[PDB]
C-alpha cells in the first residue's frame, strides 16, 4: 500500500491508494550521509509468476465462464476481480473444438489479447478487462479550475494531461478535460484513460500525475489507432 | 417518522431570507420570486399525501388495491355465482336470464365488464376488502393456529365470531351474527383469505349465531344454538 | 516469465524475454484433429482440429481448416493407404513457410514472405487419437495390418 | 445524438467519428447570400461539396453515405445566419440511423 | 384539492392548469394591464416555471408508482416482494415476477406461497400443487386431507426441506417419490410426484378458414413448431391430463384462429397414432418431440 | 463549466458562505481505494452475534 | 431518465446541476447574452430556485425511502410493519423494531419445535411426539391425520396451551387423558398421553470375554447399575415399546463391549421372569427399579 | 470483518475490494431528513442508489449482490447523523458471508 493525497489545514483528507505493493527490491543509499531506501514493489506480481492453471475445457462452453476459470487460478494468488467488459463479438461466441491449457497463465493471457483484440490488466491486485475500442464507466474532470497544469496536451488520438495527483485516476476510465486552448484545438472533452504516471515528493516536487488518453469518438468508441499486424 | 414537510410559505420565506440587501425591499422582484417558488413548493406538498394514504387501517380505492397486490390478494376472484347485473327488470318483472342491481350492491357489474364476463366477482366495498387483506396477513405468515384464526375472524366478521371444532381435517367457524346480503355474497371469498392450513376444509355455522354447549366462553339457551357445519363452496360449484 | 521482481520497475530483461516468449507462443506445431469431410480426389481433408488456443481467457475456436493436404505414406503413388472417413483423428503439422501455390501450381512458392503459418498444415495418420479412447486388439508380437 | 460546435469563424474545419468513420466537415460562410455551406470528406475523399446548411432536414439524405443524419435545428425555425450559427441560436446535430429509427417508432 | 393522491390514483395537474395558476398570480402582482403572451419576457418565464411545476408533478407520479408492483421495476420490484419475502428467479422478467407477487387468480390464493417458493428452487423446470381437502378420496387417487406436489428437477433434499415447512403436521402427502427429511431429529417422509414422461406421437388434420379472404394460414412447419412451443411452455399439459381432441383444438385455434382442427390423432410412441383419448394416470405426463408432431391440411 | 462570465460561478463547498450551504454544495470528496481496518476476532464475533443472531 | 426514481433507486440531483439547468433554460429563453450573475435579479432567482429545488429533491428521496421497512423510521415504520403484523412495543427504539421486522413468512410449527418446547417446561421429565399422516390407521392405534403427545410430569394447563399453540385446527389429537384449559374463554378438550408406568423385572445372562488389550470383565452390580441409569435416562424405552431381546442386548452390548449377552428374561412385578417380548400397548410404559435388575455371568 | 472509515464530508466516495470485487461506495448526507445515504456500484455499474444508512440491519440483503453484509452499529443504538457518523460514534462495517455463518453457528 502506497497512499497518496492532500491534507489541507482545513478541508479534510484526500488520501487514497495509488499503488498497492508487493515488494520487488529494496536498497539503501548514502548521499553525504543520508540513507534513502529505494523500494520497488509488485503489481499482481504473485500472479505474474506463481499462477498456473489446469484445464481441460469442452466444446459448446460460452466464452466467459473460463475467464472465471483463469481467474480461479489467478485468485489462488490473491488477485481480485475488477470490471469485465468483453467485445460484443466475444460475448456471443461458442465452440467447435477443444481448448488446450498447459503452462503459464500470463503468457497465454497475452495471446488471448492478441487473438481477440481486447485489453486485460491488473490495477492494484484487481484485474480488469475491456475491449480495444471501449472503456469502463467512471468519469473524472480536469480543468484549470479542477487541477490542470499547462496544456491538455494534444496527440494523434487523444491527449496527455498533467495535474496534481488526486487519487481517483485509474486506467480504463473516462476523463473530461477543459481548458482555454482545446477549444481552438477543436479537441473533445471525453477521453479514455490508457496510461497513468505518478511522480511526486513530500517537500519540493509537488504531487504530479500525467494521464494519456485516446479520444472517444462520436460513436462512444475509442480511437484505437492503426494496429500493425 | 414525523412531519415530513412544512408549509410552503415557510420554505419560500426561508429562501427569501437569502436574497441580497439591495433587493430586501423590492416588492415587485420579491413577489415575483415568491410567485415562482411558492408554486413549486405547493406542488411538492402534494406528495406528503403519499404517506398515510397506504395505511392499512385507513386506505381506500387505488391505495387499497396497491396494498392488496403487494399482499397477493387481488380485489376479484372466479366463483360459481350469478353476480347481480346493473340494469332494469323491465319495471315490474321480466323473465330474462340475469339478476339486477339497485344502486347499493357489492355485485356492481355490467354486461360488458371484463371481470364479469369471466365470472370474477370483484370486491368493491373498502370495508370488506380491508378485512380480507387483514386476514390475508395471516395466510402470508402461516399463522394457522386458533389463537390467530380467532383474530382473523374478529376482523372479518365481528367480536362474536368464533372457531368451534377441530375434527379430522375439518374446522368450523361462525360469525356470531346474522349476515347481511353483501357479506353472504362475499362469503366464498372470505374462505380464500382466512388462515386455514391447506388440506383442511373450512366449514361455517348455519345460522351464523354463537354456538352453544358448556364451559366458560359460549352462549346458553338465549342466544346459542346447536352446531351444524355446512360447506361454503369456496372453491367449487359442487 | 513476466515480472521476476515486480510492479513497474520491470527489468529490461523481463520485457525482452517477454517478447521472445510471445513470439515462441505464436509458432504452430502439432495438434490432434477431427476429420470433417474428405475430398473426392482424396488428398485434401476438411479438418476441425481439437485444439483451441487461449482466447479471452476462454474457449474460442479457430475455424475448420480447409483444403488441408492429406498425406498418405506413398512415394510416386507406390505405398500404403488408409480409408479416411469423416470423424477420424489426424495429427496436423505446419510448415516453416506456406506453400499456397506449390499446390495451386506445382511451381513452388506461396504468396508474400512468412514463417510458420496456421494455413500450412499437413494432415497425417499417426499422432491424432487420445489415450483415453482405446484402440482394441493391439497385436504385440506379429506385424499386423487391419481393415477394421 | 451529438451536438457539433460551430466556432465564430467564417471558415472552419473539424473531424468527427460517425458510425465508425473518420469524417472531415468543413464549413464556410457565403457573404454574398448570407449563408453557410459545408463540404464533407469520408476518409480523405470529398464526397460532398458546396451544400447549403438549411434547418429541419437531413442534409445527407441524397447521398447514401451510411454515416447517419446531419441536420440543423432552432427554437422557431430561424435560418442559420453568420451571427446565429456560432451563437447556438441555431444548432447542428448528428443522429444515427438507429436513433432515427427508434424515434420514428416512438 | 382534486389533484395528487386520490382514491382513483395519482391525479396529475395539467400543464395548462399550472400555467393558468402562474398567470393568475402575476395578474394580482402587476395588475390587469400586464402582458403575458407566450412570446413576451414574462410569458417566457411563466412557461419555464410551469414546466418545472409539471415536472414536479411527474416526480410525484413516479414516487406513487414506485410502490405499485404493476409499475415498480427492478430492485424496487424486489424490495416490494420482500414484504412476503418472495425472491426472483434467475433471468426472470418483470412481468413474470409481478404475476407471482399479485397472485393473479391462481384459482386458489392458498398454497400459492408453496407454489411460488417451489418455483424459486434452482433447477425446478416445472411444478404444480394439488390438494384433496374432503373426507373422501377424489377420482384422481389423492386420499382425503392431503397435499400433492409435482416437480421436475431440483435436488430432493432442497425440495423436501422446502415442502416440509409449507405442509403442516397432521396433513399427508401423496406421490410416487419419497424423500426422508430431518429437522431437530424428527423425521417426516415427504412424498412428491416426479411425473413419468410418456413420449406422445401427435398427428393433426386441419382445415383453412380465412377470415374474410385475407391472411391465409401459415405453413405446416410454422404450425408444428408453434404447437411444440405451446406444449413445452410453462402451460404444458400437467400430470393426469389425458390427450383429447379438445385439448389440442383449444391450442390450435388459439394459436391460429384461421384454422379448423378436424381430426386429432394420438399415440404412445413408437406406436401408431389412433383415436383419442390417450389416458394418462396421475403420475404420468405427455412428453412431445419436435419431430413427432405432424400437421396436415385437408380439403 | 464556470467560464461563462454571464452566469454565476459553480456552487462548491469551499466558496459557500455557511456550513449548511457548504454541506448542500459539497461536490463530493473522493478518496482512493480504501482498506478497512480489521476487527479483532472476539469483538468481531460478538458484534456479529449482536447483529445477525436476532 | 438519469435522475429521480430509477430502477436502482432514487438518483438525487446535485445543487450544481439544479443551478446549471435553470441557467441553461434561461439562456434558451433570452439568448446567450442574458445576464444571470450572482448580483443580478435573474441570478437571485436562479440561486433561490436551485436551493429550493435541491430541498424538494431531498424530500423526494426521503419519501421514496419511507416505503421500505428497512429504511423507514418511526410512525411510518409502524405503517409498514402493520403489513406484517408488528406493533411497536412501548419505548422500543426504531433499531429494535426494525430488527423485529425480520421474520419468517411461514409457520414455525414443526413437531421438532413442539418437542423442544415440551422438554423445556418444568416438571416435564420425559416427552415424545408422534404423528400419523397416512390415510390409514397405524398399528399403534393413532387415527389418520393426528398428532399424539406423550408426556410425564409438568403442569397440565401449560402443556395443553403448548400443544394447542402448535397443532393447527383440523388435526386430531390421540391420547388417554383429557385436559381443559381456557384461552379467550375458549375451553378446548386437549387429549394427551400420561403413560401408565408398570414395573418391570429384568434378568440378563452374559458371557465374559477378555478384550484384545487385557481388560477384566466388569462386576455384576456395575452391569446392573449402568443398565438402570441408561434405562431411566432421557434415552429410555418409550410408551408402546415392547421390552425385547433386541432392546436389552443392544443396550448391554453397547455399554459393555467386552461382554456378550446369552438371553433376556422380562416380566412385571411381582410376576415371575418369562421370555423377553414384554408386550406393551401404546399407553403403557416400561418402568424399572435398581434392585429389580439382576445380571449374572455365564461360564 | 472490517471497519470502513467515514470522512467528515457531507458527500464522499471510496472504493474497496469486497469478496474480491471492486465495490465503489458513495455516501451523501440529506439535510432535510438529516440522514446519510449510500449508492453502491459493482465494478463501475451502479447497482444500489439512494439507500438510507440505518443501524442494526444488513443494508445489502435485498439485492443478492454477493458481496457480504454492510451494516452500521452504535453503542446505544443511536441513528447515524451528520455529526455522529464521521466521529465514529456510529461505525460502518463489512462482514463476509463465511464470518456471518461462523458467528451464527457459534
Amino acid at each position: 500500500m502506497l497512499e497518496v493525497g492532500y491534507t489541507p489545514p482545513g478541508g479534510g483528507n484526500n488520501i487514497g491508494i495509488i499503488a498497492k505493493g508487493k515488494i520487488r527490491d529494496y536498497q539503501h543509499d548514502r548521499e553525504g550521509g543520508d540513507i534513502i531506501s529505494t523500494v520497488s514493489c509488485g503489481d499482481g506480481d504473485k500472479a505474474y509468476r506463481r499462477a498456473t492453471i489446469s484445464k481441460t475445457i469442452p466444446k459448446g462452453t460460452p466464452l466467459t465462464e473460463v475467464v472465471d476459470e483463469i481467474h480461479k487460478e489467478m485468485k489462488k494468488e490473491g488477485i481480485a476481480k475488477g470490471e469485465w467488459s468483453f467485445p460484443d463479438k466475444v460475448k456471443n461466441t461458442q465452440l467447435k473444438r477443444p481448448y488446450s491449457m498447459c503452462g503459464s497463465c500470463t503468457r497465454e493471457l497475452d495471446t488471448l489479447g492478441r487473438s481477440h483484440g481486447f485489453y486485460w490488466n491488473i490495477q492494484n491486485e484487481t484485474m480488469e478487462i475491456i475491449p480495444g475500442n471501449g472503456h469502463l464507466p467512471g468519469s473524472l474532470l480536469i480543468t484549470p479550475d479542477t487541477g490542470l497544469i499547462g496544456t491538455p496536451t494534444i496527440t494523434d488520438n487523444g491527449i496527455k494531461v498533467k495535474a496534481l495527483i488526486n487519487p481517483e485516476a485509474r486506467p480504463n476510465r473516462m476523463m473530461k478535460v477543459k481548458s482555454q486552448v482545446l477549444k481552438m484545438n477543436r479537441k473533445g472533452e471525453d477521453y479514455r484513460i490508457s496510461e497513468v504516471s505518478f511522480n511526486g515528493d513530500n517537500q519540493e516536487g509537488d504531487w504530479i500525475m500525467t494521464l494519456t488518453g485516446e479520444a472517444i469518438g462520436g460513436d462512444k468508441k475509442v480511437d484505437e489507432g492503426k494496429k500493425a499486424k | 417518522m414525523s412531519n415530513l414537510c412544512a408549509d410552503p410559505e415557510a420554505l419560500v420565506e426561508a429562501r427569501i431570507d437569502e436574497v441580497l440587501t439591495q433587493y430586501r425591499e423590492s416588492p415587485y422582484l420579491l413577489n415575483l420570486i415568491r410567485a415562482y417558488l411558492s408554486k413549486l413548493a405547493e406542488t411538492s406538498m402534494s406528495y406528503c399525501d403519499m404517506v398515510e394514504k397506504f395505511d392499512l387501517d385507513t386506505a381506500v380505492g387505488d391505495q387499497l388495491t396497491i396494498i392488496g397486490r403487494i399482499l397477493g390478494f387481488p380485489r376479484c376472484h372466479c366463483v360459481c355465482d350469478t353476480i347481480p347485473v346493473v340494469g332494469y327488470d323491465c319495471g315490474g318483472s321480466y323473465a330474462g336470464s340475469y339478476q339486477l342491481a339497485g344502486y347499493c350492491e357489492p355485485g356492481s357489474s355490467w354486461i360488458h365488464c371484463s371481470p364479469y364476463g369471466n365470472s370474477e366477482l370483484c370486491v368493491d366495498e373498502d370495508e370488506i376488502y380491508r378485512s380480507l387483506l387483514k386476514a390475508r396477513r395471516y395466510q402470508m405468515l402461516g399463522l394457522y393456529d386458533i389463537e390467530s384464526l380467532h383474530e382473523a375472524l374478529q376482523i372479518v366478521w365481528g367480536e362474536d365470531a368464533m372457531v368451534a371444532e377441530t375434527k379430522v381435517g375439518q374446522v368450523v367457524v361462525t360469525p356470531g351474527r346474522s349476515l347481511t346480503a353483501t357479506e353472504t355474497r362475499y362469503l366464498p371469498i372470505v374462505f380464500r383469505a382466512l388462515p386455514i392450513a391447506p388440506g383442511i376444509k373450512g366449514m361455517i355455522h348455519i345460522d351464523q349465531g354463537p354456538i352453544a354447549g358448556y364451559g366458560d366462553g359460549w352462549a346458553g339457551y338465549c342466544g346459542g344454538d346447536w352446531l351444524c357445519p355446512v360447506d361454503p363452496h369456496a372453491y367449487t360449484c359442487s | 516469465m513476466t515480472g521476476y521482481l515486480g510492479k513497474t520497475t520491470n527489468q529490461d530483461r523481463d520485457v525482452v524475454s517477454a517478447v521472445a516468449q510471445s513470439e515462441r507462443e505464436s509458432v504452430w506445431g502439432e495438434m490432434p484433429g477431427r476429420v470433417v469431410s474428405v475430398s473426392a480426389d482424396g488428398r485434401t481433408v476438411t479438418v476441425q482440429p481439437l485444439y483451441k488456443p487461449k482466447f479471452n481467457g476462454v474457449p474460442t475456436d479457430m475455424p475448420v481448416l480447409q483444403e488441408v493436404p492429406l498425406r498418405q505414406a506413398l512415394m510416386g503413388g507406390v505405398g500404403v493407404t488408409v480409408p479416411v472417413k469423416p470423424g477420424q483423428n489426424v495429427t496436423l503439422r505446419p510448415q516453416m513457410r506456406s506453400m499456397d501455390n506449390y499446390h495451386v501450381e506445382g511451381d513452388g512458392s506461396a504468396s508474400d514472405s512468412r514463417s510458420f503459418s496456421l494455413s500450412d498444415m499437413e494432415a497425417h495418420i499417426a499422432g491424432g487419437e487420445s489415450l483415453k479412447d482405446v484402440i482394441p486388439n493391439l497385436d504385440s508380437e506379429n506385424v499386423h495390418v487391419r481393415a477394421n | 445524438m451529438i451536438e457539433l460546435e460551430v466556432l465564430d469563424e467564417s471558415k472552419q474545419k473539424f473531424s468527427v467519428i460517425l458510425n465508425d468513420r473518420r469524417v472531415t466537415i468543413e464549413l464556410w460562410y457565403n457573404t454574398t447570400n448570407d449563408r453557410w455551406s459545408f463540404s464533407l470528406a469520408l476518409d480523405g475523399d470529398n464526397v460532398v461539396t458546396g451544400r447549403r446548411l438549411v434547418t429541419g432536414v437531413d442534409l445527407l439524405a441524397p447521398f447514401g453515405l451510411g454515416i447517419g443524419a446531419l441536420f440543423l435545428l432552432s427554437e422557431n425555425g430561424e435560418p442559420p445566419t453568420r451571427a446565429n450559427l456560432p451563437l447556438g441560436l441555431v444548432k447542428l446535430y448528428h443522429a444515427t440511423q438507429e436513433e432515427i429509427d427508434a424515434a420514428i417508432s416512438a | 384539492m382534486t389533484y395528487g393522491v386520490q382514491p382513483t390514483g395519482y391525479v396529475k395537474k395539467p400543464l395548462a392548469v399550472h400555467l393558468a395558476e402562474i398567470e393568475a398570480s402575476m395578474v394580482d402582482l402587476f395588475g390587469p394591464g400586464v402582458i403575458q403572451t407566450e412570446q413576451s419576457p414574462l410569458g417566457q418565464l411563466n412557461g419555464l416555471y410551469a414546466d418545472l411545476s409539471y415536472d414536479l408533478d411527474e416526480r410525484g407520479e413516479d414516487l406513487y408508482q414506485s410502490f405499485d408492483p404493476e409499475q415498480a421495476e427492478g430492485s424496487r420490484l424486489d424490495i416490494l416482494a420482500r414484504y412476503r419475502l418472495l425472491s426472483r428467479r434467475a433471468g426472470e422478467s418483470d412481468e413474470s415476477f409481478r404475476r407471482a407477487i399479485t397472485n393473479v387468480d391462481r384459482a386458489r390464493i392458498d398454497l400459492s406461497d408453496l407454489s411460488t417458493a417451489l418455483s424459486a428452487i434452482n433447477g425446478v423446470s416445472w411444478s404444480r400443487v394439488y390438494v384433496n381437502e374432503d373426507a373422501t378420496t377424489d377420482a384422481d387417487g389423492i386420499p382425503p386431507n392431503t397435499v400433492s406436489v409435482a416437480v421436475i428437477g431440483g435436488d430432493d433434499d432442497e425440495v423436501a426441506q422446502l415442502v416440509r415447512r409449507y405442509v403442516v403436521p397432521g396433513v399427508g402427502m401423496y406421490g410416487n417419490t419419497t424423500i426422508e427429511t430431518t429437522i431437530g431429529g424428527f423425521c417426516r417422509r415427504i412424498r412428491v410426484i416426479r411425473p413419468v414422461l410418456i413420449p406422445t406421437s401427435v398427428e393433426i388434420d386441419v382445415q383453412s378458414r380465412p377470415l374474410k379472404n385475407g391472411c391465409p394460414p401459415p405453413s405446416v412447419n410454422a404450425m408444428a413448431a408453434g404447437l411444440y412451443t405451446e406444449l413445452t411452455g410453462p402451460d404444458r399439459p400437467g400430470n393426469g391430463e389425458d390427450g383429447t381432441v379438445y385439448l389440442f383444438r383449444k391450442i390450435m385455434e388459439r394459436l391460429y384462429p384461421n384454422v379448423e382442427v378436424v381430426d386429432v390423432r394420438l399415440s404412445q410412441a413408437p406406436a401408431a397414432p389412433t383415436t383419442p383419448p390417450l389416458v394418462m394416470s396421475f403420475f404420468q405426463m405427455m412428453s412431445f418431440n419436435a419431430d413427432d408432431i405432424l400437421v396436415e391440411i385437408v380439403p | 463549466d464556470g467560464t461563462d462570465k454571464n452566469k454565476s460561478s459553480n456552487p462548491s463547498k469551499d466558496k459557500a458562505a455557511d456550513a449548511k450551504t457548504a454541506d448542500k454544495a459539497n461536490s463530493g470528496v473522493n478518496a482512493g481505494d480504501k482498506g478497512g481496518t480489521t476487527v479483532a476476532a472476539p469483538r468481531a464475533q460478538s458484534l456479529l452475534k449482536g447483529v445477525f443472531g436476532g
